[PDB]
Formats: C-alpha cells, sequence, structure tokens
C-alpha cells in the first residue's frame, strides 16, 4: 500500500489544520491507518489511529481532545483534524500501516511521501 | 530473514503469523495452546487491543490466511518494564480465545530451563515472513536460517552496538553480516537444540540495517523472562 | 538487596530468604509465592525452593506420582498440562533433597515437601509439563 501525506504548514499557538493520508492499494491493507510524529532529536510518537470501518478511534493522551481523526473509504483517505495546537506539537506527521510501523530497526527512516511538516510559532 | 531458504511444512511448527487487521506485522512462538510469546515493540498502543490481532499458525504462505482461518487473540500482556526507547525486556504474551490443535504442522516449542549450559557461540536458528533484503517488503513464504549466539562481551564492543546490550538482550547472526533477521521477523523465534530438544531461547528484537558487517541481531533474552512468562500463566489459569 | 536478601519486584522491594516460598504473601504483588517449582537442566530436572535452606534442591522420587507431577505443573502456570515423568539418578553431587510428605495436608505442592539428606529411592524426579520441542527430521 502506498501513502501519500499532505497538509502541513505553519500555524501560531490556537491555530489547526487539517492533515491527509490518501491510500493507493488493496483496502484490506488499510484495516487500522494510523498517524505519528517526529520532532528533530527526539524519539517518534504515537498520534491518532482509525479503524476501516470507523467504529473505532485511537489517540494519544497528550493530543486528546484536540485532534479528530476520520476516513472516507470511496477516497481512501485518513484525515487528522488537529485544533488548537501549541509549539510542541511542531514536528514531521507522518501516516503508516502496522505493517509499517513496527518496526525491527526504528531507526530506519519512513518514506518522505508518508510525512508531513507541521510547524507551530508564532 | 536475509540469507535463508524457504521452510518445509513442519519444519518449524511453533512459528505463528500474528495480524493486525489481517495483515502479518509480527512473528510468534507457540508454548502452549494458548500461549503465544512474542515482542513487546509489536504490541504498544494502540496495538495493545486484542480485538485487532489474529494468529495463523501452520501456513507457511501469508496468501493463504485468509479472513477466518487465523485464532482471535484474546489477551495481550507485554512485559511491565518494557522500555520502547532502548527495547529492553522486550517480550509480550498473547492468549487465544481458543485453543490451538497440535499436529504434524503445529506444536509448541519448549520454554529454556536453568542451567542450559550453551556453548559461547551456540548454533541457532531464526524464522519468520520478514523482508528478505535491507528495505524489501514483507515475505509471502516462511524463511529459515542458522545464526550463531555471539557473546555478549563481544557485541557490546566499541565497533558492534557499544554497550548497548542489557542482560534482557541476547544477540545471534554473524560480525561478518549476510545472514540476520530483517522487518518483519519481529517477535519471531530464535531457537536452538540441546539435548535433541528445540529451546526458545530469545524473540527478535532489534537491530541496525539487515545482515551489515559488525550489526547483528538482539533478540529478548527468553531464559530472563521465564519468572515472569510462567506467573502470567499461572495467573491466567485461576 | 543486602544480606542476600531477594528482590520481589523491580520497585526495590526486598525479602529475607527465609519467607521467600514459605506458604505466606510477603511481597506486594506475592512474588515470594508463585515461582516456588522449577525445571532444572535439559534434562528436566524437577527443583523446589527450600524455605528452610534457602535454595533450591531436587525431589526426591519417594512417594511422588502423576497426580504430585500435575501439582507441579499447575504450579509453574500449565494448567491441566502434563506430559511425562520418571525417577533418575542424580546428577549434580547433591546431598540435599526436597522430599514427600505423604500426610501433609491441604497446602501448597512445595510446602508439602520437606528437607532431607537421602532419598529412599536414591531417584530424583524429572518431570515435563508439555510435549514440545519436536519439529521434522
Ligand atoms: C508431615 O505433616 C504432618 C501434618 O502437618 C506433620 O504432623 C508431620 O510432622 C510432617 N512430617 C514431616 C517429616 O515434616
Ligand atoms: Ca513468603
Amino acid at each position: 500500500v502506498q501513502l501519500q501525506a499532505s497538509g502541513g504548514g505553519f500555524v501560531q499557538p490556537g491555530g489547526s489544520l487539517r492533515l491527509s493520508c490518501a491510500a493507493s492499494g488493496k483496502v484490506v491493507e488499510q484495516g487500522l491507518m494510523g498517524w505519528f510524529r517526529q520532532a528533530p532529536g527526539k524519539e517518534r510518537e504515537f498520534v491518532s489511529a482509525i479503524q476501516y470501518d470507523t467504529k473505532l478511534e485511537y489517540y494519544a493522551d497528550s493530543v486528546k481532545g484536540r485532534f479528530t481523526i476520520s476516513r472516507d473509504n470511496s477516497k481512501n483517505t485518513v484525515y487528522l483534524q488537529m485544533n488548537s495546537l501549541r509549539a510542541e506539537d511542531t514536528a514531521t506527521y507522518y501516516c503508516a500501516t502496522p505493517q509499517m510501523w513496527v518496526q525491527r530497526d526504528v531507526q530506519a527512516r519512513w518514506y518522505w511521501g508518508q510525512g508531513t511538516q507541521v510547524t507551530v510559532s508564532s | 530473514i536475509v540469507g535463508g531458504e524457504s521452510a518445509l511444512p513442519g519444519a518449524w511448527p511453533w512459528q505463528v503469523s500474528l495480524h493486525v487487521q489481517n495483515v502479518h506485522v509480527c512473528g510468534g512462538s507457540i508454548i502452549t495452546p494458548e500461549w503465544i510469546v512474542t515482542a513487546a515493540h509489536c504490541v504498544e498502543k494502540p496495538l495493545n487491543n486484542p480485538w485487532h490481532w489474529t494468529a495463523f499458525a501452520g501456513i507457511l504462505r501469508q496468501s493463504f490466511m485468509f479472513y477466518g482461518a487465523g485464532y482471535q487473540v484474546e489477551k495481550v500482556i507485554s512485559h511491565p518494564n518494557y522500555d520502547s526507547k532502548t527495547k529492553n525486556n522486550d517480550i509480550a504474551l498473547m492468549k487465544l480465545q481458543k485453543p490451538l490443535t497440535f499436529n504434524d504442522l503445529v506444536k509448541p516449542v519448549c520454554l529454556p530451563n536453568p542451567g542450559m549450559m550453551l556453548q559461547p557461540e551456540q548454533l541457532c536458528w531464526i524464522s519468520g515472513w520478514g523482508a528478505t533484503e535491507e528495505k524489501g517488503k514483507t515475505s509471502e513464504v516462511l524463511n529459515a536460517a542458522k545464526v550463531l549466539l555471539i557473546e555478549t562481551q563481544r557485541c557490546n564492543s566499541r565497533y558492534v552496538y557499544d554497550n548497548l546490550i542489557t542482560p534482557a538482550m541476547i544477540c545471534a547472526g554473524f560480525l561478518q553480516g549476510n545472514v540476520d533477521s530483517c522487518q518483519g521477523d519481529s517477535g519471531g523465534p530464535l531457537v536452538t537444540s540441546k539435548n535433541n530438544i528445540w529451546w526458545l531461547i530469545g524473540d527478535t528484537s532489534w537491530g541496525s540495517g539487515c545482515a551489515k558487517a559488525y550489526r547483528p541481531g538482539v533478540y529478548g533474552n527468553v531464559m530472563v523472562f521465564t519468572d515472569w512468562i510462567y506467573r502470567q500463566m499461572r495467573a491466567d489459569g485461576e | 538487596c543486602s544480606n542476600s536478601g531477594i528482590e520481589c519486584d523491580s520497585s526495590g522491594t526486598c525479602i529475607n530468604p527465609s519467607n521467600w516460598c514459605d506458604g505466606v504473601s510477603h511481597c506486594p504483588g506475592g512474588e515470594d509465592e508463585n515461582r516456588c517449582v522449577r525445571l532444572y537442566g535439559p534434562n528436566f530436572i524437577l527443583q523446589v525452593y527450600s524455605s528452610q535452606r534457602k535454595s533450591w534442591h531436587p525431589v526426591c522420587q519417594d512417594d511422588w506420582n502423576e497426580n504430585y507431577g500435575r501439582a507441579a505443573c499447575r504450579d509453574m502456570g500449565y494448567k491441566n498440562n502434563f506430559y511425562s515423568s520418571q525417577g533418575i539418578v542424580d546428577d549434580s553431587g547433591s546431598t540435599s533433597f526436597m522430599k514427600l510428605n505423604t500426610s501433609a495436608g491441604n497446602v501448597d505442592i512445595y510446602k508439602k515437601l520437606y528437607h532431607s539428606d537421602a532419598c529412599s529411592s536414591k531417584a530424583v524426579v524429572s518431570l515435563r509439563c508439555i510435549a514440545c520441542g519436536v519439529n521434522l527430521n
């Protein structure tokens, strides 16, 4: 399955962004789609995930309440609505499937197309 | 698995393919009809939810692991001292909703006993559906390969892994490379034959690249984890 | 831990070895009473931790049977699994054994055993709780 993330940009504290992850491949491989983030010099962090039928959503504690994840299965697209952003949300955001994010070598790089840069500064 | 060969049916009957929403994510080892040993870095949130996991046993190819042919996982238990940043104590247990039926293709591997007295470079085997080359895709077929234990003193040398190998870790492979576990083999078995018994001595944990020189595979030290494993099984049974 | 104390947990708790496997749960998570039976070496020598002797010792074959073997396997977490058990001669130069008290009553399996310097059967128990470790020749 091929994932292209987009929607990143620069905002100030309090702003909002809506990220998109468009998937190309067998729908069976999209049963669980997730968003991760990585700021420079820091460990990668889980952000959110959603089941294909949308009946289960997951959120990291640090983003719970502010972010909302959704799907549109006829577009095969996952979206992450991020509201009330702070500077500590600044990172490159990545979408991935479990077969991608569970890594024997965690320091192996993720594909560029999976990511989109989000910067929060005033 | 890099540098191995495809397995025959019944060659590694404890090996399971662990799927998230019917997609292979991690390997595992059968130890009882209902308990599977895998890696904690396979089941970090949100993959701590047993609802997502199914186990496929006695099947060699991914194309034959259909919806409904696998065993639903009922419980997922990570080691309480697992540290995601270092992968220290990288072991987890899955309990199946329904017990497996053992036969020629599905059998358990033995948990190691205290006092195995393994050789410093004991001959071992790894197996899994991991990539057969660095950055490759999941293998459709189960592969397996011979690796040797590498003494932790050597693995912790400056030119290898430089003091990253803890007592909850063991190293195996070849400092020259060429043969190694790889992406998709996480959680799978590292086994050895002694006294005509196959013993589970490691679970695939981490490494730097695949099959590169002086970057061998690192495995959870199952012998160290046996007390914890027995405690979870005992607490479940009653 | 100091003075040969045993770690209950990874939270710093230390307990005197005389209370390890003594039949009373002293550790916060009961760790002192739920790992009292083990199988030693590639030949599966049954061993029990003696609170009397503060160490592991093999089990005499005197009066042992499959019902006791099943109790040992259940204490280890193997539930209703049982594979094989037989008396074997001791190979570790051991003068110290755990011997069965046939009139012990309804206590933990490891508390039905008492320390002894000799086995009358001259054999110790070898025990396997599950058939494992076999593959294609
Ligand atoms: C065996 O158990 C009974 C009942 O607890 C006790 O009276 C007896 O002294 C015990 N024998 C030994 C040798 O410990
Ligand atoms: Ca006690």
